[PDB]
RNA sequence: CAGCGAAGGAUUUGGUGGAUUACUAGCUAAUAGCAAUCUA
């Protein structure tokens, strides 16, 4: 039929480099071991705001996303969930601490579910941010909320928001850490099953915006 | 003109009836061209 | 075959082919007049720049010219054409059928023999005029007096007597008296040249065997002999400067070079023309000068200069040897392939059989320089491997230049007959490159191309493997193996998007080049031979082995025409530089040219050598082929340039025959169609008094269209004068006692705007007949006549809210449409 | 695409050499620089010879057929041109400097003085094909022994008669016969003879001289021969004569002085019929019409150009341009006219297919930096070195607006909003960006933020947002509106030198001084792509350097690029005699052009002969918004480069039975549709305007709604290009209308395609067909009231 | 005597100076090679100039890199930084413009912060 | 050392010739003469 011939030597180094990291040029893995594409985002309205079209090496991309106003929509969501999972009092400014544990939430939600585990985590933010919300019409302080409708930013926003909470308060003093946690509510989020923090409290918010519509 | 002629990079170049007055604009053929509120 | 759109200019790169130029001397420069083929060319000896080319082919190929003064006197067939700055001034007819093959001019005569051994003497009628015209004579030099003649000569204060000099014996006729006055003895052997010596009554004879002899043609003896075993003697010439030399020219290239006084040999220059292009043809002294001219069948012409001598008391005895000084040439064999350097068809590249790549001048033969081949070092430092006796590169098969980076690197990428790697060149430094792009499946080289970018070098190989080279840097790009067998043509994109390449299996495949995809491939009927591809129209065509041109688009992929005629195999062909003629040319000796608008033949040229390569110029001025014979280039240029061609199809809607279609005058009576002239017009016509302030036939016209009731003449001479001349008609209408003709003017714009034509000018007339006197039409007003005027003009006019309501939507919708 | 021709040079109506009329004095040629621009004055309309001499033309004659012309330049290069197929024939060399050379009046012989040598030649046909050497001499003669300064043929081709800087004037039969007849020689004055002249009978000859006498010559006895009976004199003291002409016919003599001053005399009684100044200039030429009703004045100094008729005392055109000081052009939002902002402190505005400069604005007292248009062609907002921005209406032609800072600072560059409230301004020395409103006068805001001057600005056409770039290599986005006060710095990787603004505001593409257009995405602030342009860029090497053009580093980027308006193309130049422009997408040259091979100017050939000047640079880019095209402010003018469809014949997806014949056939046929499309797919303009005349106007919105979209840009140009000078306006439209309302919503959809071809098609609505309308209004209300009211007495 | 070229890579305080050459194709950060390069999450990060771009283009040359100040993450940004625009340099100088803008093409559309850091910073509001 | 490597290789430099603008011939007292000479 038809070839190309593009490399002309096998190319070896002089400083041997491991094989599997020489495997990595020819698609890029997040941590050498999950594959960027295939991974859809399978509802609509959330394309363009969970971002998974570049793909990454790591969760630490070191650029600047908080200085317009929906340039986050284009940060890897990978690493949304590792900045949002960085937060309290204890553990403010530990990414690599997060990465870390992103990275074994990745490896475990695989070993249980045996699928790929960004379409997974896609899954769960796409189940989890929630579709209504209610806001307090005020009248000066008249308790009546009205329901609004919630934008794909927010709904992104708050996704990863009851993920990674989620897990914090499932893993505040039980035997399991943050890791094994997370990677319960990812999975249980991705199919959707009502025993997680994270669609539990989206069905309530969604439920109360049907009851005062 | 001869301060910034050598104050600068490129070249700068430098009774009958009417100077037939060469230079002129306004014409489009316009004659009343003041504004209304002018009038 | 005459062309319609082609026509000859002129056959540059010659420069001789090996007839014995003549020398001429103009007060106290010198000329150097050269045959080439059939035109001759006059040269500036101080510089060798081309003074003068003949101004037409002779029929024949010119074979014996001498110069005086101003005029050139050039034999061919049958006549002897003088000339002047190349114009000829006359013709003479010799009464023979016998080939005219030497002549010599002295006093009033000119004396011309042909090969049957008669010779023709031609006298001028008055001594002050400029050229012998005249018949005076016939000499004959039969079998018992002499051999053959080989040569015709006047060695000076001989009053009207010639030499004749035949194989074996010399003749001395006197010319006035048709004469036999002395016949020499006999020669031992054949001569060949002969030449008057500038010591008085000698001539120089030349051998076929080698001895020059020093004939004293008073005394009836031979002075001296001078032997070069071996030589078969070509040219003698003579030194005029105080130093008393001869050159000896001789037929395997060689200058010999003899003093007479002291009787030694000075120096030999070897190899100073090809023998086997007849070795040095004609070498001459310009007189008083110690420079000499050589010229020989090689197309190449040299000067030879003698320094002053380097002993400051001795001198005559050392004698410093002949330098090298200018010299003009051209390929010595016929060119085998043929590209324009640049987009002002200024310099195009040449590619000859003798394994040379010049680079030829279409403006001034000064200019035309041979490509060096001076290889430069190895990138890395090693030895490069090759004879020690270097000779030149395999003869070329193909070439691509693209001078986008010109100057910053390598810029001409050729392919050679038989080897298995493209060198490249450079054009801004007339040199060979670094690089040698290989194959890499050892297979030769069949076609090469570059992109336009100036980055990539493509190589097609015969095994079918197109390779991507970098231009800059010299290393493999990209690999792409789609053909198995040999690829004859590889072009690209003017974006290098998309690349096109055909092999001789006949698929045409279609890659994407920056994805290293294929886009698709199309099978063929034929194995194709060549690929042209026009890079602005992004149209490439194809010259099968079916004898048809396929011309094909690589956007869509689709054969889209294919062109049937040639009755043998497609040599070249190329497209116009607009793209929309093709010519093409094949071994049944023609060339064509081919509409592909149309798809059809517009001319066909049978020429008698076989051309074998066609290019435009990137401009559309010149057409330039390359024939089987002729040293040279053929020019022509098309005179489509200047007239339209008509695209009707040869064998053995006139409009749409020239491409034009004249917009009619208007399309339909119910159609509003303003006039047939500048839109200014009306603005003039309504404006005039502020814009200059800023700065009779029409009323018996008028009557008489009163009387017969049609003003189709009146309103022709308004739509005809000129502002002026409308205010001042309108501005003069009787506006008095009765009112006819204001009344006449408005029915006659009545009769005009019924007709839709010229309305405008119609609408601004009514406006200027307003603005003059449109008072007296509101003074009497409900006066009959006047107002039934108006009234019918309103009845008409009324009905022009159909452009007003249609501009109206265009405006209203355009604006909606454009900003929201 | 990407096939432009050099097809107009706006701008410099005269540089030097001599005016010439045509025969029937309808177009004037006017020798530009090395170019020939020819001016045709009733048809209202201009093209320049796309051929080019290598230095300043001095020369130009056309025979009275007007069939070809000769133009020598100052070093005596003759080029032999085809007047109607604007095609050159032949380059001669003359070897030194022609002063003049004449035509016959029977066209069939051509003179010229080169040197102190009158030479003949005569004329090659127009109809013969070209040869390598077309011109045959005639003669040569010498008998002046100083330089020729004029020629002058009798009305006959017969005699001729030369002046020259020896202070004589010789007469010469043209044919060897007639040598007795014309012998003599014209001694007498006390200068350089300046012109000498036939009376209409050619019994007297007039012989001007530069001192300011004019002699009569006549053949009396005092036996005869050739007395002089009459010396007049000019008595202008000051000045002297520096161009003299004579139309024998209605015996007029027309003297141009070095003061400007012009005065023109009825010669035999020398009785001054009038005497006007063209300006404080010397009057370097003076030419007349074949009827001597128009006389063409050139002054040299200022680059003006003069046709004035002395009968009715007024001026056909006065038309001055400037060389070498063009700081900006600027395109009208319909690509009918371009603004010139020039180094002497002027606006002109010149109108492109009538070459000439309808209004001209002097209100700014220092060189005018940047003009832009705004409110769609209603106003243009300019700023200069003099401290000022200032706005001006086009309307009542006045400069209603100025804005000043507060700093005293000189401005370079300036961006205007679309919704024009706001005018924003950058100077080299502030590195602040100045704010002012429109409607108020007053100073906005000042901008601060760069910390290198800000040398370009541009606001975004539809979201409007402000792009300032800076030498602090950084480009920088600022979000003015609506109580964001937004600042978005992207860096890049050298000094930036101009920003330029998508049509749809998405990107921005900057060129820096490394020699790279690079483009940005506006919103997520990164880099989309870029161009290396810095090896495509021809630099050429001036006189005075001691530097080669390879090692140069003064021209190798781009001082301005502009956007086309499908967004797709970059056309770019600089100091340097290169534009290249550029596909966007593949980030490849389309196209280079040189923009001068005057050697007149310096920065031109790259490799000097081994045997200040102006420098040849481009100011400013723009792309035509209207029809497919780009003027670039070079120093010899507006160059203006535009492709035309009459050749280069390229198709759309035929395939072999899409034909011409096949079109003609279909036509005749009436399939009128795909009459339409055969002729799309051909792409031939005769054979799109054949089938787009032959369809009826009962059947224009079939075919207009059955109208492939690939093929609707293509209709809508054409129609457009069409229907500016095409006579059918109803016609027009009817398939404007047809068009508009069939396929109305693709357009919409797909602004940017149809964004130049529906620019072209309201180019028509407005400047035509609403000025017809606007006439037969007027004269529907004044029918009204001339016979609706009420004259009695 | 030898084709070499010097860039410089910058985060916070970190800096990497690069030298790259013509040799067998060593890649060495501080002596010790590139597979050493700690904290070891962030050896990916140290990796992707040469995974954009293919091992092919190093298979030629020797980069060294010597990097002083900073911290963890602020000197694997330096490194890879200098690493790129060294590449870059490289094959501006000794090898093709058409390979030099590929992989500044490259570069750019994995992030221009491999090419471009940002450098000077706050905004006063 | 390996490698490259055809009766040698590298570096430096002086001189000359040709291009560096698009080719209609030299001289003079120039409608022609001269160019061997303008002068009786």
């Amino acid at each position: 039929d038809f070839e190309v011939v593009e490399e002309f030597t096998p190319v070896v180094l002089a400083t041997p480099i491991p094989e599997e990291v020489q495997q990595a040029q020819t698609e890029i893995k997040l941590f050498n071991k999950w594959s960027f594409e295939e991974v859809e985002v399978k509802d609509a309205s959330l394309v363009d705001y969970v971002q998974v079209r570049q793909p990454i090496f790591v969760a630490h991309t070191a650029g600047r996303y908080a200085n317009k106003r929906f340039r986050k929509a284009q940060c890897p969501i990978i690493e949304r969930l590792t900045n949002s999972l960085m937060m309290n009092g204890r553990n403010n400014g530990k990414k690599l601490k997060a990465v870390r544990i992103i990275k074994h939430t990745l490896d475990i939600i695989n070993v249980l579910t045996d699928q790929n585990p960004i379409q997974v985590v896609v899954d769960a933010i796409t189940n989890t941010g929630p579709r209504e919300d209610t806001t307090r019409v005020g009248g000066g302080g008249a308790a009546r909320r009205q329901a609004v409708d919630v934008s794909p930013l927010r709904r992104v926003n708050q996704a990863i928001a009851l993920l990674t909470i989620g897990a914090r308060e499932a893993a505040f003093r039980n035997i399991k850490t943050i890791a094994e946690t997370l990677a319960e509510e990812l999975i249980n989020a991705a199919k959707g099953s009502s025993t997680s923090y994270a669609i539990k409290k989206k069905d309530e918010l969604e439920r109360v915006a049907k009851s005062n519509r | 003109y001869k301060l910034d002629v050598l104050s600068s990079v490129h070249f700068v170049p430098k009774t009958p009836t009417i100077s037939m007055e060469d230079a002129q604009p306004l014409y489009m053929s316009n004659a009343s061209s003041l504004a209304p509120q002018e009038i | 075959k005459n062309s319609k759109i082609f026509s000859p200019f002129r056959i540059i790169g010659n420069v001789s082919n090996g007839v014995p130029f003549a020398t001429g001397t103009l007060g106290s420069t010198f000329y150097i007049v050269t045959c080439v083929g059939k035109t001759f060319q006059i040269y500036d000896a101080n510089t060798l720049h081309l003074l003068f080319v003949s101004e037409k082919e002779t029929p024949s190929s010119i074979v014996a010219l001498s110069a005086h003064f101003h005029y050139v006197y050039a034999a061919y067939e049958n006549k002897v054409g003088i000339y002047k700055r190349g114009i000829e001034e006359h013709l003479l007819e010799l009464e023979t059928d016998a080939n005219v093959e030497h002549l010599c001019i002295f006093g009033d005569y000119l004396c011309a023999s042909t090969d049957d051994n008669s010779i023709f003497i031609y006298k001028k009628s008055d001594p002050q005029d400029k050229y012998p015209s005249e018949f005076y004579t016939k000499l004959t030099v039969t079998e018992i007096q002499g051999g053959e003649i080989v040569s015709l000569q006047h060695l000076a204060t001989y009053l009207n007597k010639l030499t004749v000099v035949t194989k074996s014996n010399v003749l001395l006729f006197n010319v006035r008296t048709g004469k036999l006055v002395f016949t020499s003895n006999e020669f031992p052997d054949q001569i060949t040249t002969a030449e008057p010596a500038p010591v008085l009554d000698i001539i120089a004879l030349g051998t076929v065997t080698g001895e020059v002899i020093m004939f004293n043609m008073r005394k009836g003896k031979r002075i001296r002999t001078i032997k070069i075993p071996q030589s078969r003697i070509s040219s003698l010439s003579f030194r005029t400067d105080g130093s008393s030399h001869l050159s000896v020219g001789t037929s395997s290239g060689d200058l010999i070079f003899y003093d007479l006084d002291r009787r030694s040999r000075i120096h030999v220059l070897k190899n100073i023309h090809r023998e086997s292009y007849g070795g040095v043809t004609q070498a001459t002294f310009l007189n008083g000068q110690p420079i000499i001219v050589t010229s020989g069948g090689d197309n190449s012409l040299k000067e030879y200069v003698f320094d002053p001598s380097l002993s400051q008391g001795s001198g005559d005895v050392v004698v410093q040897p002949p330098r090298y000084l200018r010299s003009r040439g051209g390929h010595s064999q016929p060119p085998s392939y043929i590209a324009f350097a640049d987009s002002q068809s200024h310099f195009m590249l040449s590619a000859s059989k003798d394994r040379s790549l010049w680079s030829f001048s279409l403006r001034k033969d000064a200019q035309s320089q041979e490509m060096s081949q001076r290889l430069h070092k190895k990138q890395d430092g090693g030895r490069v491997g090759g004879s020690t006796i270097k000779s030149k590169f395999p003869e070329i098969v193909a070439l691509a230049i693209e001078n986008a980076r010109i100057g910053e690197w390598e810029n001409i990428i050729t392919a050679h007959k038989d080897e298995k790697f493209a060198r490249t060149w450079d054009m801004r430094n007339k040199r060979v490159g670094r690089w040698t792009f290989d194959t890499t499946d050892d297979g030769f080289v069949k076609s090469v191309a570059m992109s336009q970018c100036g980055n990539f070098g493509f190589i097609g190989s015969s095994n079918g493997s197109i390779t991507i080279y970098n231009m800059q840097s010299g290393i493999l790009r990209k690999k792409y193996k789609l053909h198995k067998r040999a690829v004859t043509g590889i072009s690209l994109d003017g974006m290098n998007r998309k690349m096109v390449s055909c092999g001789l299996d006949g698929i045409v495949g279609f890659y994407d080049f920056n994805k290293s995809t294929l886009l698709g491939k199309l099978k063929l009927d034929a194995p194709i031979t060549a690929m042209v591809y026009h890079r602005s129209s992004d149209l490439f065509a194809l010259a099968l082995d079916d004898l048809s041109i396929v011309v094909i688009d690589a956007v869509t992929q689709r054969v889209v025409r294919q062109l049937w005629g040639h009755s043998n195999r497609i040599t070249a062909f190329d497209f116009s530089p607009e793209g929309r003629w093709i010519v093409s040319a094949s071994l049944d000796s023609t060339i064509r040219t081919w509409d592909l608008p149309t798809g059809g033949c517009i001319d066909g040229i049978i020429v008698d050598n076989v051309a074998t390569n066609v290019k435009f110029s990137p401009n559309g001025d010149l057409l330039a082929t390359t024939h089987v014979t002729g040293n040279g280039i053929c020019i022509w240029t098309n005179r489509a340039q200047f007239k339209t061609v008509s695209t009707r199809t040869i064998d053995e809607l006139n409009d749409i025959d020239f491409n034009t279609y004249t917009s009619l005058e208007q399309i339909d009576k119910e159609l509003l169609t303003l006039s047939i002239g500048p839109r200014s017009k009306m603005n003039t016509l309504l404006h005039l008094d502020v814009i200059r302030k800023r700065s009779s036939h029409f009323t018996k016209q008028l009557r008489e269209g009163s009387q017969s009731k049609d003003y189709s003449s009146l309103l022709a001479t308004l739509i005809n004068f000129s502002p002026a001349a409308v205010d001042l008609e309108i501005r003069s209408l009787n506006s008095f006692e009765p009112f006819d003709e204001i009344v006449w003017f408005i029915d006659a714009l009545t009769q005009g705007l019924k007709s839709n034509k010229n309305f405008e000018l119609y609408e601004t007339f009514m406006s200027l007949l307003f603005k003059a006197h449109g008072d007296v039409i509101h003074a009497n007003n409900k006066n009959q006549d006047i107002a039934s005027a108006l009234q019918n003009w309103e009845d008409v006019h009324k009905k022009e809210d159909r452009l007003d309501d249609l501009v109206k939507f265009c405006m209203g919708v355009a604006a909606f449409v454009t900003t929201a | 695409k990407s096939d432009f021709k050099f097809s107009n040079l706006l701008g410099t109506v005269y540089r030097q050499g001599n005016i010439t009329f045509s025969d029937d004095g309808k177009q004037l040629l006017s020798p530009v620089g090395n170019r020939v621009s020819v001016f045709d004055l009733i048809n209202n309309k201009s093209f320049t010879f796309e051929y080019e001499h290598r230095k300043n033309i001095a020369a130009i004659d056309l025979n009275k057929q007007g069939t070809l012309l000769i133009s020598i330049d100052e070093d005596g290069r003759a080029i032999l041109v085809n007047f109607k197929a604007r095609n050159v024939l032949h380059h001669f060399n003359f070897k030194e400097k022609c002063s003049a050379v004449k035509f016959s009046p029977d066209g069939r012989l051509f003179a010229l003085a080169s040197g102190r040598f009158l030479q003949i030649w005569k004329t090659p046909d127009v109809n013969k094909d070209r040869q390598f050497a077309p011109f045959v001499r005639h003669r040569v003669h010498a008998g002046h022994f100083q330089d020729i300064t004029s020629l002058t043929w009798s009305q006959d081709s017969r005699f001729i008669l030369t002046t020259s800087k020896d202070l004589s004037a010789k007469i010469w039969s043209v044919d060897s016969e007639e040598k007795n007849l014309a012998a003599t020689t014209f001694n007498g004055h006390r200068d350089y003879v300046m012109g000498a002249f036939f009376s209409h009978d050619q019994e007297k000859i007039y012989t001007v001289s530069k001192d300011g006498a004019v002699f009569v010559w006549e053949f009396t006895k005092r036996k005869y021969s050739w007395r002089i009976t009459k010396k007049h004199f000019f008595y202008a003291n000051q000045a002297k004569v520096k161009c003299v002409t004579f139309h024998p016919a209605t015996r007029l003599l027309a003297v141009g002085f070095t003061s400007g001053e012009f005065r023109l005399y009825d010669l035999p009684d020398f009785t001054l019929i009038q005497q006007l100044s063209m300006g404080q200039n010397p009057v370097n030429t003076v030419s007349v019409n074949q009827t001597g009703e128009w006389l063409a004045f050139g002054s040299s100094k200022l680059g003006q150009l003069l046709v004035y008729e002395w009968q009715s005392e007024s001026y056909i055109l006065k038309q001055q341009g400037h060389f070498d000081s063009t700081n900006s052009l600027a395109y009208s939002p319909d690509g009918s006219r371009v603004v010139t902002a020039s180094e002497d402190g002027k606006i002109k505005v010149w109108d492109i297919t009538s070459g000439f400069c309808l209004a001209t604005f002097e209100e700014h007292t220092s060189s005018v930096t940047a003009v832009q248009f705004a409110k769609r062609g209603q106003v243009m907002f300019s700023s200069s070195l003099d401290g000022t921005v200032r706005a001006w209406d086009l309307i009542r032609y006045r400069n209603f607006r100025t804005f000043t800072g507060t700093e005293r600072i000189q401005f370079n560059c300036l961006a205007v909003d679309p919704s024009g409230e706001v005018v924003c301004a950058g100077s080299l020395d502030n590195f602040d960006i100045h704010v002012w409103s429109v409607q108020t006068g007053q100073l906005l805001d000042a901008l601060s933020g760069h910390e290198g001057p800000v040398s370009c600005l541009s606001f975004s056409q539809e979201n409007s947002v402000l792009a300032s770039a800076s030498w602090d290599k950084t480009i920088r986005i600022w979000s003015i509106f609506g109580r964001s006060q937004q600042v978005e710095p992207i860096e890049v990787y050298s000094d930036v030198l101009a920003l330029s603004m998508r049509p749809d505001g998405k990107e921005v593409a900057v060129s820096t001084l490394k020699g790279q257009i690079s483009i940005f995405n506006i919103e997520d602030a990164k880099q989309v792509g870029n161009i290396d342009c810095r090896k495509d860029i021809i630099s050429g090497r001036f006189n005075q350097d001691r530097f080669t053009a390879k090692n140069s580093e003064r021209s190798k980027f781009f001082t301005t690029i502009h956007y086309s308006f499908d967004g797709m193309a970059i056309v770019a130049g600089g100091n340097n005699n290169s534009i290249c422009l550029y596909d966007v997408p593949n980030e490849v040259l389309l196209k280079r052009f040189i923009v001068s091979r005057n050697m007149a100017l310096n920065g031109t050939l790259e490799f000097l002969n081994s045997k200040m000047r102006p420098e040849v640079r481009v100011t400013s880019v723009q792309f035509s918004p209207t029809a497919n095209a780009f003027a670039a402010a070079s120093t010899e003018g507006l160059l203006i480069y535009s492709t035309n469809d009459t050749i280069l014949f390229d198709p759309f997806d035929l395939d072999v039975d899409v034909t011409p014949h096949s079109t003609v056939e279909a036509l005749r046929e009436k399939q009128f549709l795909n009459a339409l499309v055969m002729a799309f797919r051909l792409n031939e303009e005769y054979l799109i305007n054949k089938v787009y005349e032959a369809i009826p106007i009962k059947e224009i919105p079939l075919v207009a709604s059955n109208i492939p979209a690939i093929y609707l840009p293509r209709i809508l140009k054409f129609i457009g290009d069409f229907a500016i000078e095409s006579q059918h306006i109803e016609f027009n439209l009817i398939w404007i209308k047809a068009l508009l309302s069939a396929s109305g919503g693709y357009i919409n959809e797909h602004k940017y395609l149809f964004s130049t071809a529906m620019r072209s098609i309201q180019r028509f609505i407005v400047r035509v067909a609403k000025e017809v309308v606007n006439t037969t209004t007027d004269n529907k209300y004044t029918y009204r009231f001339l016979v609706s009211t009420d004259g009695s007495m | 005597a030898v084709p070499s070229v010097q860039t410089f890579g910058k985060k916070k305080s970190a800096t990497a100076v690069a030298h790259v050459k013509a040799g067998k194709g060593l890649i060495k950060v501080n002596g010790s090679p590139i597979t050493l390069v700690e904290p070891e999450i962030l050896r990916f990060k140290v990796y992707e100039p040469l995974l954009l771009v293919g091992l092919d283009k190093f298979s030629n040359i020797d980069i060294r890199v010597r990097v002083t100040g900073g911290g963890h993450v602020s000197q694997v940004y330096a490194i890879r930084q200098a690493i790129a625009k060294g590449l870059v340099a490289y094959h501006q100088k000794y090898v093709d413009e058409q390979s030099k803008n590929e992989l500044k093409k490259a570069f750019t559309s994995y992030d221009r912060t491999l090419l471009i850091a940002d450098s000077r910073r706050p905004e006063p509001k």
